[PDB]
């Protein structure tokens, strides 16, 4: 249901973001650890 | 932010630097200004969430 | 010389609704894909165009005035708009303006010329050789001082065609800021009766001349002893250009797909 | 919600974008960048809290 | 600057560091080396036609001449000492010699010699109002010297005349010719002269022996623009190789910057020369040599994190790049 | 009422008008050929 924006996976606007000091850490957590 | 231009590369391109200093230092005031007002918004976001 | 014509039809001058039109790119730095805020001389939508006309009778070319721009449109068979002419007070005290699209080449000049009431072009009907040609050129009889000057490579336009409705549809913006003759232009093929499509298109930029005169009335010039003739289809439209910001729409392409007025 | 995007802003990056004489004369304004970065670190820090 | 354990300790302030992870300064790919584009223009400009000209016209009708499609050269118009003044506005006087521009014009007049400092936007003075006013935005070059010999006879060079009144102030780059009498009274005035009935055009006192101050002097104007269109009037820079996928400094037709090229997928309309971004950065541009379109990326870089374990424990760490392939730490502030 | 590390005093003879360049950070002939000021400059200029 929910559509996710500012992915920024390494490889659009994204990286218009990116190329101007802008990042996006990581959790520590993972999608699946919350799940288990 | 009243320079004569937006791009930092066509300041330094144009003039020499004893009056290109004066259009950079409005440059820079302007954008600081833009990062402490996002900085605080997401103080108080954090505070919320 | 010129011939003081009179033989036509008199009406009232006609209104029509320009729908979508009049939008062009406003610079020359391509973009793509984003949704841009301008601020410039545009067109409003769903304004009131005045329509001119000529058929059969009916041929008007008056004195119309310049503020601010002027959105041209022209729909059109057999290529019968031809000319233009810009100027201020246009009896030989200041520079004219003239573009002149004839048969042979694209003149365009800025000199100071001299007018009369009636100045047109005027071509010859059929004349048992299977062709239309150019006859009559009654625009000025003077020319003192020309400073610009330019004449285009030689080339050759159709100059017959009988249809019922039209199929040249040309829009064209003319802007004069800061000494700069802006002209941008589009052509399209249509099928249309007797108004003005609903639709959209955007206009390229064309030519900037650098002129540097003050403008403040223009009149249109069309194609045709003394008395005596006929006159083809064709209809053309005025806008005129106001202050107003517009939103733009890029595509992919950064083709101009959709605007709004705010 | 639980918590939101953890974002990191680099200012020299922003502010003075690829120069030497803007980095210059954004030495003299003392500390903001590196308390930029503190609180930002907080915030990232507090997420995965 | 020595090892990142040393790096950390600097950014902390402290020479005891206790266990965990630091942010520290960014790395960034240095450049390799600088690519120039200019065009293929070969012939000079006609510098000959304005300064060393025969006549110039008066102030109020000043004459107006486009230099367009040569190769420039400021250096030995800033180089020679006859000019007495030169003031550039938008730019430096160095900085000419390797911009590129659209069209450059050139305004030729005479005037007395105390008048020049009008001519400055902004200012306001008796040609500022009445003859040649400015716009507040100019960007260009102001150049201004003596024609004292040349000109002035002892008979009197009385043909350069300039208006004295007029009915209101001017837009600038504007010019008017007229024959028509001024009213400085209250009463209309017809027929040719009357009653306080000026005509507005007045001859200088052109004599050579008179004081400086009321010398006659050459001025021209240049009034370029810059940088928002293709570009015909060049300086004297020579084009070099074009390198692709590497960072390089890049310099095409004056506009400066640093990244790699990679040839694109955008399809430009043929009026189109530059192509930007949501935060105003060129990202496409036009090779003006061979037409082709060219993408532009910016470098690799990213943060660089120090793991650590107390300073107490051992002084061994282990260096993390921030959403860098690893590939691209080798070859590399 | 100031006191200084030590003073230097440059001496030397120009035109009458290029006096208008001995200042720092403008330029010409003067200075860029034959003697030039640094920007921070501090100190004083005579000329008669
Ligand atoms: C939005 C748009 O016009 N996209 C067009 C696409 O339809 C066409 O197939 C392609 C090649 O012609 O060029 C692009
Ligand atoms: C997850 C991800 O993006 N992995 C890529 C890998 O597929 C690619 O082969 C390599 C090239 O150096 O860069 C990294």
């Amino acid at each position: 249901k929910v559509t996710l924006a500012d992915a920024g996976f390494i490889k659009d606007l994204i990286c218009a973001q990116k190329f101007n000091g802008l990042t996006v850490l990581p959790p520590l957590l993972t999608d699946e650890m919350i799940a288990q | 932010f009243g320079a004569i231009s937006s791009v930092l590369n066509d300041i330094l391109s144009r003039l020499d630097p004893p009056e290109a200093e004066v259009q950079i230092d409005r440059l820079i005031t302007g954008r600081l200004q833009s990062l402490q007002t996002y900085v605080t918004q997401q103080l108080i976001r954090a505070a919320e969430i | 010389q010129c011939v003081n014509l009179t033989t036509r039809t008199q009406l009232p001058p006609a209104y029509t609704n320009s729908f979508t039109r009049g939008v062009y790119y406003p610079d020359k730095v391509f973009r793509s894909s984003v949704l841009h805020s301008t601020q410039d001389l545009f067109l409003p939508f769903f304004s009131n165009v005045t329509w001119f006309h000529a058929i059969h009778k009916r041929f008007d070319n008056p004195v119309l005035p310049f503020n601010d721009g002027v959105y041209f449109a022209s729909t059109e068979k057999s290529n019968i708009i031809r000319g233009w002419i810009f100027g201020t007070t246009l009896d030989s005290k200041t520079q004219s303006l003239l573009i002149v699209n004839n048969a042979t080449n694209v003149v365009i000049k800025v000199c100071e010329f001299q007018f009369c009431n009636d100045p047109f072009l005027g071509v010859y009907y059929h004349k048992n050789n299977k062709s239309w040609m150019e006859s009559e050129f009654r625009v000025y009889s003077s020319a003192n001082n020309c400073t610009f000057e330019y004449v285009s490579q030689p080339f050759l336009m159709d100059l017959e065609g009988k249809q019922g409705n039209f199929k040249n549809l040309r829009e064209f913006v003319f802007k004069n800021i800061d000494g700069y003759f802006k002209i941008y232009s589009k052509h399209t093929p249509i099928n249309l009766v007797r108004d003005l499509p609903q639709g959209f298109s955007a206009l390229e930029p064309l030519v900037d001349l650098p002129i540097g005169i003050n403008i403040t009335r223009f009149q249109t010039l069309l194609a045709l002893s003394s008395s005596g003739w006929t006159a083809g289809a064709a209809a053309y439209y005025v806008g005129y250009l106001q202050p107003r910001t517009f939103l733009l729409k890029y595509n992919e392409n950064g083709t101009i797909t959709d605007a709004v007025d705010c | 919600p639980v918590s939101m995007t953890k974002t990191s802003v680099d200012c020299t990056m922003y502010i003075c974008g690829d120069s030497t004489e803007c980095s210059n004369l954004l030495l003299q304004y003392g500390s903001f960048c590196t308390q930029l970065n503190r609180a930002l670190t907080g915030i990232a820090v507090e997420q995965d809290k | 600057a020595l090892d990142p354990l040393s790096e950390t300790k600097c950014t902390l302030k402290s020479f005891t560091v206790e266990k965990g992870i630091y942010q520290t300064s960014n790395f960034r790919v240095q450049p390799t080396e600088s690519i120039v584009r200019f065009p293929n223009i070969t012939n000079l400009c006609p510098f000959g036609e304005v300064f060393n000209a025969t006549r110039f016209a008066s102030v109020y009708a000043w004459n107006r001449k486009r230099i367009s499609n040569c190769v420039a050269d400021y250096s030995v118009l800033y180089n020679s000492a006859s000019f007495s003044t030169f003031k550039c506005y938008g730019v430096s006087p160095t900085k000419l010699n390797d911009l590129c521009f659209t069209n450059v014009y050139a305004d030729s007049f005479v005037i007395r010699g105390d008048e020049v400092r009008q001519i400055a936007p902004g200012q306001t003075g008796k040609i500022a109002d009445y003859n040649y006013k400015l716009p507040d935005d100019f960007t260009g070059c102001v150049i201004a010297w003596n024609s004292n010999n040349l000109d002035s006879k002892v008979g009197g060079n009385y043909n350069y005349l300039y208006r004295l009144f007029r009915k209101s102030n001017l837009k600038p780059f504007e010019r008017d010719i007229s024959t028509e009498i001024y009213q400085a009274g209250s009463t209309p005035c017809n027929g040719v002269e009357g009653f306080n009935c000026y005509f507005p055009l007045q001859s200088y006192g052109f004599q050579p022996t008179n004081g400086v101050g009321y010398q006659p002097y050459r001025v021209v104007v240049l009034s370029f623009e810059l940088l928002h269109a293709p570009a015909t009037v060049c300086g004297p820079k020579k084009s070099t190789n074009l390198v692709k996928n590497k960072c390089v400094n890049f310099n095409f037709n004056g506009l400066t910057g640093t990244g790699v090229l990679t040839e694109s997928n955008k399809k430009f309309l043929p009026f189109q020369q530059f192509g930007r971004d949501i935060a105003d950065t060129t990202d496409a541009v036009r090779d003006p040599q061979t037409l082709e379109i060219l993408d532009i990326t910016p470098c690799s870089f990213g943060g660089v994190s120090v793991i650590t374990p107390g300073t107490n424990t051992s002084n061994q760490v282990a260096v993390l790049y921030q959403d860098v392939n690893c590939t691209e730490v080798p070859v590399a502030t």
